[PDB]
């Protein structure tokens, strides 16, 4: 879909409050960084509800936007329109196995979305466009004025600080 | 052939008027199989279980709800027929005699006598009621003439001119004036005629770039000797 969200519901992040570190999964996508999206803490059905907090991206950190950035196979075109069989479309959770011959046909048709071309984009050989990584996976080199000594030296979100000599 | 409506009467508005079943709704998507969308005019059998499910995509046609009606159980708006199954009356001037009708595309056409009074009426189908009348500008005794029962209207089939016959055999030279009454009678010198033959002829003997056009009505005079 062309309209994708910034993180999508399901995507893993921990927010640090009170110095505790809470890993929760989104609940909602995420269509713009100053807002507050509510997160399912994580390690008949009051159980669902007990462990849901909202909270604002600036202390959110996304580990993975695990899932639900939707590629689907475009199993019809037809006009301005299309149907695209995507996964997990199906309202029905417990037709995970009718993937058999003696598949009802008319199942393929809930399992697809109607759609307009103009909704759609393709995915070409290199995968979904990746949302970019936050962990600084390699060292990175800091500017360090020159003919000066470190004396000391300590970080924190707000960045490195230390004392040059 | 390339033909202007006008002319054209649709004989039975056959087939081609399709009804589809609803497949799957998606908010405001649709997927409904219609008869005659698959290309594949060879797939007429694949009705068994093992049915590939993506024929059945290629089978629904895709549209917005708003481009579809639904068919209630009296099935698909009937384009009306244009053929009166049934015979309709028409509305015939009370205390009148009919001494002759026919029939083209126009409508009745149909001489009335009034008493002493002789009249030619066009009668519309659409009201049934005479479209226009008129008073004879001759002698009526002389349109009635030896035997009223000779009185004929005759025409040459669709689209027809129209020969009138008095009670003496005659025919009746007819024209309209500018007024849309009847002319004086523009006489002919004619003998009475027995019988009339009636029917329309092709004139296509004629050349594509002829002035005189390819229909003609054909008319045959048994005159008699006098």
């Amino acid at each position: 879909l062309r309209n994708n969200p910034l993180y999508h519901a399901g995507a893993v992040a921990f927010s640090i409050s009170a110095g505790i570190p809470k890993v929760g999964v989104l609940m909602e996508s995420v269509w713009n960084m100053n807002d507050s999206c509510r997160f399912q803490l994580r390690s008949p059905k009051e159980e669902e509800k007990v462990n849901e907090e909202q909270w604002s991206l600036r202390e959110v950190v996304f580990v993975e936007d695990v899932k639900n950035v939707p590629v689907g196979k475009v199993l019809k075109v037809d006009g301005a329109y299309v149907a695209v069989k995507f996964p997990g479309t199906s309202s029905n959770t417990n037709c995970q196995n009718s993937s058999g011959p003696d598949a009802d046909p008319s199942s393929l048709l809930q399992d697809c979305r109607l759609l307009r071309i103009d909704e759609l984009q393709v995915v070409k050989t290199g995968g979904t466009p990746k949302v970019p990584d936050c962990f600084q996976r390699t060292p990175k080199k800091l500017c360090i004025p020159e003919k000066t000594e470190i004396l000391a030296v300590n970080v924190d979100s707000k960045g490195v600080h230390a004392v040059l000599k | 052939e390339q033909w202007s409506l006008r002319e054209v009467v649709f004989v039975e508005d056959v087939k081609n008027v399709p009804v589809g079943k609803v497949l799957k709704v998606d908010g405001a998507y649709v997927a409904v199989k219609f008869p005659g969308t698959s290309s594949n005019t060879n797939c007429q059998n694949s009705s068994g279980p093992d049915a590939d499910p993506s024929s059945l995509l290629q089978d629904c046609r895709l549209l917005r709800i708003d481009e579809l009606q639904v068919v209630k159980t009296g099935g698909t708006p009937k384009v009306p027929d244009c053929f009166q199954r049934t015979p309709k009356k028409l509305c015939i001037p009370e205390k009148t005699e009919i001494l002759a009708v026919n029939v083209d595309s126009k409508g009745v056409h149909a001489v009335l006598k009034t008493g002493n009074w002789v009249r030619y009426c066009i009668f519309d189908l659409a009201t049934g009621k005479a479209e226009q009348e008129n008073n004879f500008p001759t002698s009526s005794i002389a349109f009635l003439g030896q035997n009223e029962r000779n009185v004929a209207i005759f025409t040459a089939g669709q689209e027809s001119p129209i020969i009138l016959r008095d009670g003496n055999g005659t025919i009746y030279p007819m024209a309209k004036d500018c007024m849309g009454g009847i002319r004086d009678p523009d006489w002919l010198d004619l003998p009475p005629i027995s019988s009339l033959g009636m029917g329309v002829h092709s004139l296509i003997n004629l050349p594509a770039n002829s002035t005189i056009k390819k229909k003609a009505a054909v008319i045959i005079m048994a005159v008699e000797k006098q």
